[PDB]
């Protein structure tokens, strides 16, 4: 099986 | 936008990964020797280290790498899988006490997440919670220096 | 002379956030 | 929570030039630090207590393009290298540093916060040196304390063979001083 990236987190809060 | 922390999951569990210095690091206790998925197919780990509970593949798409701490502050902040920031006082190289104990479920799925210093720089990788009666009062982690040597 | 022009910004008030799929 | 920052570019060369001449900028403003450019250089301007400050050697005595045309400087101190305009409608302002603090953090034009150790009232050593190029364009930027309060504004680089080891800054005190002048 594989590890799947289900989301991301931008620590600066950048919405751009 | 690009994220430094990926929220990953295997068929059995969901945890976190933090890209630091080109590599997407996470905890061995969640991934093992599993490969990270990609559009081109699965990609193999660049590093594995059961002794350190550390493993890492090359940084995924839409990610950005964290910078290691160079100030050496002991006033850390933990980022959970829900993007909450938890201040943590550094008690030791791999140990830190929460500045406010939280229920055990508040730190779940956060293994692999980053432990940042006042400058938002990586100080370590959240290895596991040291709870008491179900309350996480302290945290265990893989200092970045280890990732720096492993890489 | 001319005027100083704002060509961008640097935001510190932002805090960790989970990037939306859309 | 730790100090984190992100950058956004709001206009390019051609728009910048027009806006500089006409002095009429109608773009929305957000943030504490504004990336600023003249026809000769780009630097930064930090908003502290409702006032947008920057390094005199960058702003000179020019006006700031605003949605109502040019805006003359509120403060101008050639000797302390300071100039101030009313913080642009939309910006958020930092507040000066209470409790001094020895552990400083320089926010760069690229939105990077790099550790700096105070070695005096106006100088701090870079914990991890960087090439001067890295620091280019970030004059007027803020030097924060672990709490996120302005301690000073980046003015100079202590260069050694193309690598900055230390940085000279203008202490917030000089702002308060310049204001009563
Ligand atoms: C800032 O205005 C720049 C940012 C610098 C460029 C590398 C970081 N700051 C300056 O231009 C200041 C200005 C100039 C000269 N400056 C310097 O930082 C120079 N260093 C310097 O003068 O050092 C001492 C003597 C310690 C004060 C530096 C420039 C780059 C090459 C190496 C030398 O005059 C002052 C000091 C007022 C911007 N535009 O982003
Ligand atoms: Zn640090
Ligand atoms: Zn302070």
């Amino acid at each position: 099986g594989s590890v799947v990236i289900v989301g991301r987190i931008v620590l600066s809060g950048k919405p751009a | 936008v690009e994220g430094e922390v990926q929220i990953v999951s295997t068929a059995t569990q969901t945890f976190l990964a933090t890209c630091i210095n080109g590599v997407c690091w996470t905890v061995y206790h969640g991934a093992g020797t599993r490969t990270i998925a990609s559009p081109k197919g699965p990609v193999i780990q660049m590093y594995t280290n059961v002794d350190q509970d550390l493993v890492g593949w090359p940084a995924p798409q839409g990610s950005r790498s964290l910078t290691p701490c160079t100030c050496g502050s002991s006033d850390l902040y933990l980022v959970t899988r829900h993007a909450d920031v938890i201040p943590v006082r550094r008690r030791g190289d791999s140990r830190g006490s929460l500045l406010s104990p939280r229920p055990i479920s508040y730190l779940k799925g956060s293994s692999g997440g980053p432990l940042l210093c006042p400058a938002g720089h990586a100080v370590g990788l959240f290895r596991a919670a040291v709870c008491t009666r179900g309350v996480a009062k302290a945290v265990d982690f893989i200092p970045v220096e280890n990732l720096e040597t492993t890489m």
